[PDB]
């Protein structure tokens, strides 16, 4: 179970 | 040719270090506008919030200085990072205008909460929020004032909180201080409060993250109190007897709730599809609000055990959940009256050890 590295603010 | 330089944004002025400039403005904090800017000489980023001669007020004063010390004796990343603070005036004589410069974050809450998210991002964001919230409670600090609009995050999805003018340890020892969605009840219906107070808004903010929208809105400040027992549900005579008799009346008198379940107050039809092996189940995070979205602030989750808690500790780092408290000299305490002047000491002192 990876942590996230991106996060779309589109 | 001095040190400094102004810019006329709106009816405001900035005074600051030629070393920053291109400042468009961002929001207001608590007591001050808040302005994004450019480095020069870090060439970066910044956000620079000015508080306009804070000294005036006892409310200024006092909830300003906290922000000085808390953001300074603070260090871990989850909270928003001070990078610098000045005054451009000679000395106490002359002075009044504080500046202080912090990282600026891609985004916030407000249009996370638009999207709709994976349940490991969701769930990471919470998590972080936590460890964060975990630092100041870990050195009796309460941040009394979560909301999107203070928590910030950034395009890799690390997550970080903001001002500090709210910030201190219990009471009560201050009524419409607060936010009026994310009041818990204890506030709402001024008990007086505890450090899982904390815990409440996280549940909003989660809850509003889930639901698309505010989870208790609420027109007035007593029309919340409704929207609350709406949801949640008329609370136990247990509880009430706690309350104040002037207040309680009226409580009671508030016709009588069931509320609903968490799963109809927030059905998986808002949910994402689920994870590889559970712990980020659907039922989970609602089992989570459950814990945390519960009217009796005493019969509340703690944040350990908010990290416990299945749907976080699946990210559990204790290099991020258990490192030191910061360090406050307990020459300041946040509750401590002082004078009309006194004060523009205490600032332009504290800002002169910091610049």
């Amino acid at each position: 179970p990876k942590r996230p590295t991106t996060l779309n603010l589109f | 040719d001095n040190n400094f330089y102004s810019v006329e944004i709106g009816d405001s002025t900035f005074t600051v270090l030629k070393r920053y400039q291109n400042l468009k403005p961002i929001g207001s904090g608590a007591q001050g506008i808040v302005c994004a800017a450019y480095d020069a000489i870090l060439e970066r980023n910044v956000a620079i919030k000015k508080l306009s001669r804070p000294f005036q007020n006892q409310t200024h004063a006092k909830r300003a200085y906290r922000e000085l010390v808390l953001m300074k004796c603070v260090n871990h990343k989850n909270i928003i990072g001070l990078l610098n603070v000045f005054t451009p005036q000679k000395s106490l004589e002359e002075f009044q205008d504080v500046y202080i410069v912090m990282e600026l974050m891609d985004a916030n809450l407000c249009q996370v909460i638009q999207m709709e998210l994976d349940h490991e991002r969701m769930s990471y964001l919470l998590y972080q929020m936590l460890c964060g919230i975990k630092h100041l409670h870990s050195a009796g600090i309460i941040h009394r004032d979560l909301k999107p609009s203070n928590i910030v995050v950034k395009s890799d999805c690390t997550l970080k909180i903001l001002d500090f003018g709210l910030a201190r340890t219990a009471g009560t020892s201050t009524p419409y201080v607060v936010t009026r969605y994310y009041r818990a009840p204890e506030v709402i219906l001024g008990m007086g409060y505890k450090e899982n107070v904390d815990i409440w808004s996280v549940g909003c903010i989660m809850g509003e993250m889930i639901k698309g929208g505010v989870l208790f809105p609420g027109t007035d400040h007593i029309d919340q109190w409704n929207k609350v027992i709406e949801q949640l549900g008329t609370p136990s005579p247990e509880f009430m007897k706690k309350l104040q008799p002037t207040v309680r009346t009226y409580v009671e008198n508030r016709p009588k709730y069931a509320g609903y379940s968490f799963e109809k107050l927030f059905p998986d039809v808002l949910f994402p599809a689920d994870s590889e092996h559970n712990k980020l189940k659907a039922s989970q995070a609602r089992d989570l609000l459950s814990k945390m979205l519960v009217i009796d602030a005493s019969k509340r989750i703690s944040v350990d055990e908010a990290l416990q808690h299945p749907y976080i500790n699946v990210w559990y780092d204790p290099s991020e959940a258990e490192a030191p408290p910061p360090k406050i000299p307990d020459k300041q305490l946040d509750e401590r009256e002082h004078t009309i002047e006194e004060w523009k000491e205490l600032i332009y002192k504290e800002v002169m050890d910091l610049e």
